[PDB]
């Protein structure tokens, strides 16, 4: 199944009054922001080439809290600042989606444009009908996958299914974590989706040539002090503090080899290991994965290496490591 | 309409950096400023959009020998019973009308990932295997064999700052702001100069603007070295050469692509 | 507390080459130095715990899950178990000429999941700061890059420090690996003096590493190359499916077979 | 009664808050206004504004209209539907039934109320297994006779635990039930 | 979907039927076999029409002399339009199953 490795995602947060209601254990808005910080960090950790943008909608107006960027810390700071937001007004799906569409219209065709609307207040007061905007969204192939809160909104249901996204409603906080963690992963590319080669640039960390001879002093490029060494660009030739980042001049993505390598496991998903409770002639008391005695009647095995893994080993392998230790051999 | 003049007045003092750089491009009289922009309550409003009757009444009763407080007062002011229901029906209808304006993947070569971009007889294995098998028939020699004082002292001397494996200035402050400002100017103009440079753009109207921008490169880099000269003749310390690399590399790209265009022709 | 894991690269081909050369350094002394390091690590504190793995071309095996000489019972048990198991593993081994490169990614994966198991079992009251003191001894294999990168990223997410201690060779992949997770990278040139390096550079834990002078990190060359002839490239043309660094613009990348549309 | 309740809510601030939360539409005897209001109500339901359609149980709109998925999601019944006890036609119709066929006047009156309520509350389950909740804001329905005369399919789903929920408890359980129905099969 | 009803075999266009549909069909067949007027209630606004129409058509095929024709009445014309749509779908399904046209006529006044 074709997957879009590079995706520009907009997490549309609503500053509606209904967010005031403390349906969850803490305030709803505070919980959403606290978990969305984790979502942002994990999304960047699972898709370095991708970038994210936050639009906060309240009082019938949508404001770009943070433009598209490759730095998780800046977005995290924006979330922490927004934690104290007043949270009064009414959202406008038309306004939020129009802002997202305006920013995403000029984005490259190859990248997957995606929107995740964390809908809280079921109402949607908009200057213009949103069914018309749905046509433009379908034309622009911008995937929109709403996540409703305490409501199965019909307009958002049709939005999601027509635009190709998925609709969900929060059963509880634990299920909210699961929903956002699921949305972290790249979505499969459908027929409407198209792939195209994208120019990429690989910089190399550089320092003073020899005892600060013919040095290359520079401060930064988006109170930066002088830097003896740092990253550079093949074309900008402008010092960059951290990678990966889009060029401020070229418009070309600067990214190192490990960042790309971080996404190969998506192309190579791990086949689920059959769960057999009984020992099944497994005379090895120690679990091969962790070399620990199997204290539970559960075993996992591959179709190639035919090794033995306990519950923790299998869960960790399929969750984070994304590869079978013994089966690597 | 003087929309450009209105926008310039709006951004004249609201945003300092934008106007600072736009003015800087003219301070030394580099180029014309045309290309700069060429290339790049609630209740009353709600009533205004809600009640067309109120809109007509406002148009006809625009303040004339009256007061806005009086106009506000005029707002709130079975026959009455049905009027309320009719009024809600009409008002909700008006609000709604105002809101209603008129692929499975397959691959042939997977080992390329197994050996990614990272770069790079028979009896020898047998000999090594047997020798290492016979190596460790004796164990636990830690008492003296593992380490010796002379080697330990050599290791400590190496770990010393002058030793092996251990190799071992913010004096200017005001110059920092000037360097930052110059870098911002370079970035601003390089943005437009590189906006369409990577793309071939084999069209007459597309190439005209790259030619104009290429000339603008000469014209801006004409004035950059004069400020460089002013800064240089202070102490001849802490050389600023990174700025030179950007200009020289832009010139190299310009000339190389000009030669390539001539070759293509 | 701290959970240390020593991933020793005991490659029979290379260590037996040393044995044939009759050099001063030997695998026996390397194992003794690693043993002393582990003993000192546990010596540091009771709560501290350690484990050992041996890396071989075929597979990797754990070397670790009275006072006859007046010795501490726990460290005596550690000495006996590691000595016996390492001798058994080295003595018994099949021969396969096709596969001779040392295996390290699988050993590191085993270490990572072992650390996860210990972190799950340990009480939540005490926080565990695990570490992996990888000790390479032979050149790495090109085909292992992908899996090794997977395990390195897993370690980064799980907050484990990969302290590399390569000797006799500088593995660019391993230095890249430890750089990502912030682990130290020391290249000891004096093998008979390896243990002094451990008791200074590696032995101190992450808690005290910041407040201590240690050798500066080595510059890491994050090179990129096209999949054709294997050479450094500064500009890569990747697609949206393969995510592969290529040579030059082509109508369709071979590893994709996609119907790229020109423009 | 609908007009009196609407007027009281208008005098108080409840009605304005309801208007803010969601659009409000009302029914009138005139068929033209009824049709226009319902036409706008459908568009409101399609859009995210939503709508609250106040109507009368005996109104021709109630019988003619059919509510489906994302239409009339939550059916609210304000008061047991009873015809005025002054219309003399029903007096003949009712006392004659008492005299012949032996039906108690109260029995037939409660039957006429329960049948009408079931008619006007049974629309949300039209078809295609579209979720929806029917809330009856009247303690009279909690009486055994009303429950017994209620249709079997609704009554069996109804339970004693939720029989006489307070307003707040009913709101909470409605929210939870909507959560459960939101997720797919 | 051919259902082996107790009385006979009855065709059905949709894939699956709930147990309440089985109960409805069996009770309706009992009433028709008794050839006596009766009353019954089914919750669903839709689905009852298709089940009733299918059972009546199958009973007509089995005992054409027993029932001359079906007179199905609905409250309003907009509603009876949906009924005629359901009947058209059922007839198309049955015609596809049989492979040919049969002397069956259905209309709305
Ligand atoms: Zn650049
Ligand atoms: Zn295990
Ligand atoms: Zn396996
Ligand atoms: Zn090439
Ligand atoms: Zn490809």
């Amino acid at each position: 199944v074709r997957l879009g490795m590079m995706r520009h995602l907009y997490v549309v947060v609503d500053g509606s009054r209904t967010m005031e209601d403390q349906d969850l254990k803490p305030n709803r808005l505070t919980c959403t922001l606290k978990l969305l910080e984790y979502f942002v960090e994990e999304y960047f950790d699972q898709n370095p080439i991708s970038q994210i943008g936050i639009i906060v909608t309240k009082s019938k107006r949508a404001e770009k809290l943070t433009e598209l960027s490759g730095n998780p810390r800046k977005h995290i700071t924006s979330l922490k600042k927004a934690v104290d937001m007043t949270c009064h007004g009414e959202p406008s799906l038309y306004n939020s989606l129009s802002i997202a569409m305006q920013t995403l219209k000029h984005m490259p065709g190859h990248t997957s444009r995606e929107v995740l609307i964390i809908f809280s207040s079921l109402t949607t007061c908009d200057p213009s009908n949103i069914y018309d905007l749905i046509k433009t969204l379908k034309a622009a192939k911008i995937r929109v996958s709403v996540i409703g809160l305490s409501a199965e909104v019909r307009v958002c249901t049709v939005l999601a299914r027509e635009t190709g996204g998925t609709y969900h409603v929060i059963l509880d906080e634990s299920h909210y974590k699961e929903l956002l963690t699921h949305h972290v992963s790249p979505p499969p590319a459908s027929s409407s989706s198209e792939c195209s080669l994208i120019r990429m640039g690989f910089p190399q960390h550089t320092i003073a040539s020899l005892s600060d001879q013919d040095a290359k002093p520079s401060f930064s490029m988006a109170e930066p002090g002088l830097t003896l060494g740092g990253y550079f660009c093949p074309q900008c030739r402008a010092k960059y503090c951290e990678l990966p980042v889009e060029c401020k001049i070229c418009g070309l993505t600067l990214v190192s080899a490990p960042h790309l390598a971080r996404s190969y496991h998506h192309l190579f998903p791990l086949d689920a290991f059959q769960e057999i409770p009984l020992e099944e002639y497994n005379g090895e008391r120690f679990c091969y994965g962790c070399q620990g005695e199997l204290k539970d009647q559960h075993v996992y095995v591959c179709a190639v290496c035919q090794n033995v893994f306990c519950v923790d080993c299998d869960v960790f392998v399929h969750d984070s490591l994304h590869c079978c230790p013994g089966c690597i051999h | 309409a003087n929309k450009e003049l209105e926008e310039k007045n709006r951004m004249l003092q609201e945003d300092p950096v934008l106007f600072q750089l736009y003015k800087d491009l003219v301070v030394s009289q580099v180029i014309s400023a045309e290309e700069f922009w060429a290339n790049r309550s609630d209740i009353i409003e709600s009533i205004f959009r809600t009640y067309p009757a109120v809109k007509m009444k406002y148009a006809e009763n625009v303040p004339h020998n009256m007061t806005e407080k009086e106009f506000w007062t005029r707002f709130f002011q079975e026959n009455s019973n049905a009027a309320i229901i009719k009024r809600f029906n009409h008002h909700s209808a008006m609000v709604l009308a105002a809101g209603l304006r008129k692929i499975a993947l397959n691959l042939k070569k997977s080992d390329r990932y197994y050996h990614g971009p990272t770069p790079i007889t028979s009896q020898d294995i047998i000999n090594s295997f047997q020798s290492i098998r016979q190596e460790m028939e004796a164990y636990t020699p830690k008492l003296t064999q593992v380490l010796s004082s002379s080697a330990a002292s050599s290791t400590i001397t190496a770990l010393s700052p002058g030793g092996a494996l251990m190799q071992g200035q913010m004096v200017p402050n005001d110059i920092q702001s000037e360097l930052k400002h110059l870098y911002v100017a370079v970035g601003e103009l390089l943005r437009h100069f590189w906006s369409c440079f990577p793309v071939n753009t084999p069209f007459l109207e597309e190439k005209v603007v790259k030619m104009k921008s290429n000339l603008e490169r000469f014209q801006v880099t004409k004035l950059c070295p004069f400020q460089e000269k002013i800064r240089r003749q202070y102490l001849s310390t802490n050389l600023v050469s990174h700025i030179e690399e950007m200009l020289q590399t832009a010139y190299n790209k310009l000339h190389t692509w000009q030669s390539r265009r001539l070759m293509k022709k | 507390l701290n959970l240390l894991v020593i991933v020793v690269d005991a490659n029979p081909i290379w260590w037996g080459k040393q044995a044939l050369k009759e050099s001063q350094f030997t695998l026996s002394k390397c194992i003794d130095a690693v043993m002393v390091l582990g003993n000192s690590h546990l010596f540091m504190n009771r709560s501290n715990k350690l484990a050992v793995i041996a890396s071989h071309i075929q597979e990797s095996r754990f070397l670790y899950p009275g006072s006859k000489d007046g010795k501490y019972e726990l460290l005596t048990s550690a000495n006996e178990v590691i000595v016996e198991e390492i001798k058994d593993l080295m003595t018994k081994s099949d021969i396969k000429g096709q596969h001779t490169e040392t295996l390290l990614a699988g050993s590191l994966a085993k270490a990572l999941c072992y650390i996860h198991r210990m972190n799950k079992e340990v009480k939540d009251n005490q926080e565990m700061k695990s570490r992996i003191l990888v000790i390479k001894a032979a050149e790495d294999s090109a085909l292992q890059y992908m899996n090794f990168m997977n395990v390195i990223f897993a370690a980064q997410k799980q907050n484990i420090l990969i302290d590399a201690c390569v000797l006799d060779s500088d593995s660019g992949l391993l230095q890249q690996a430890c750089d990502i997770t912030g682990g130290l990278y020391l290249k000891v040139p004096q093998m008979p003096s390896l243990l002094q390096y451990l008791l200074w550079v590696f032995l101190p834990d992450q808690d005290q590493r910041s407040q201590l002078i240690l050798p500066p990190p080595v510059h890491v060359d994050y090179r990129a190359a096209c999949f054709c002839h294997r050479n450094l490239i500064e500009i890569g043309y990747v697609c949206s499916v393969c995510l592969s660094i290529f040579c030059n613009f082509s109508p369709i990348c071979t590893t994709c077979e996609t119907a790229f549309k020109i423009s | 009664y609908m007009e009196s309740t609407v007027a009281s809510w208008y005098e108080q601030g409840i009605l304005e808050n309801i208007q803010r939360n969601k659009l409000l539409f009302i029914e009138t005897q005139d068929g033209a206004e009824t049709s226009v209001a319902l036409e706008k109500y459908q568009e409101a339901c399609e859009n995210g504004r939503g709508a609250i359609l106040l109507s009368v149980a005996r109104g021709k709109v109630s019988e003619g209209i059919d509510f489906v998925h994302h239409y009339g999601r939550a059916v609210i019944m304000f008061g047991v539907p009873y015809v005025y006890t002054q219309s003399r036609i029903l007096k003949a119709r009712l006392e004659y039934l008492r005299d012949q066929f032996q039906i108690r006047e109260n029995d037939f009156l409660t039957f006429d109320a329960m049948r009408h309520a079931a008619q006007c509350v049974g629309r949300a389950i039209r078809g295609k297994t579209d979720y929806g909740l029917m809330v009856f804001a009247d303690k009279r329905f909690a009486r055994g006779d009303k429950r017994g005369k209620l249709p079997r399919w609704i009554q069996e789903h109804l339970t004693d635990a939720n029989l006489n929920l307070t307003v707040d408890e009913g709101v909470q359980v409605a929210k939870y039930f909507l959560r459960q129905m939101a997720q797919p099969f | 979907m051919k259902l082996n009803v107790d009385g006979l075999l009855v065709y059905f266009p949709y894939d699956y039927i709930y147990p309440e549909q089985f109960s409805y069909m069996r009770e309706l067949k009992r009433t028709l076999d008794a050839k006596g007027h009766g009353v019954l209630e089914m919750p669903s606004g839709t689905g009852k029409t298709v089940s009733l129409l299918a059972l009546i058509m199958a009973y007509q095929r089995a005992y054409p002399l027993e029932v001359t024709k079906l007179i199905y009445c609905s409250r309003t014309v907009p509603e009876i339009e949906k009924v005629i749509e359901e009947l058209r779908k059922l007839l198309n399904f049955y015609e596809k199953q049989e492979g040919e046209k049969l002397p069956f006529l259905g209309l709305a006044l």
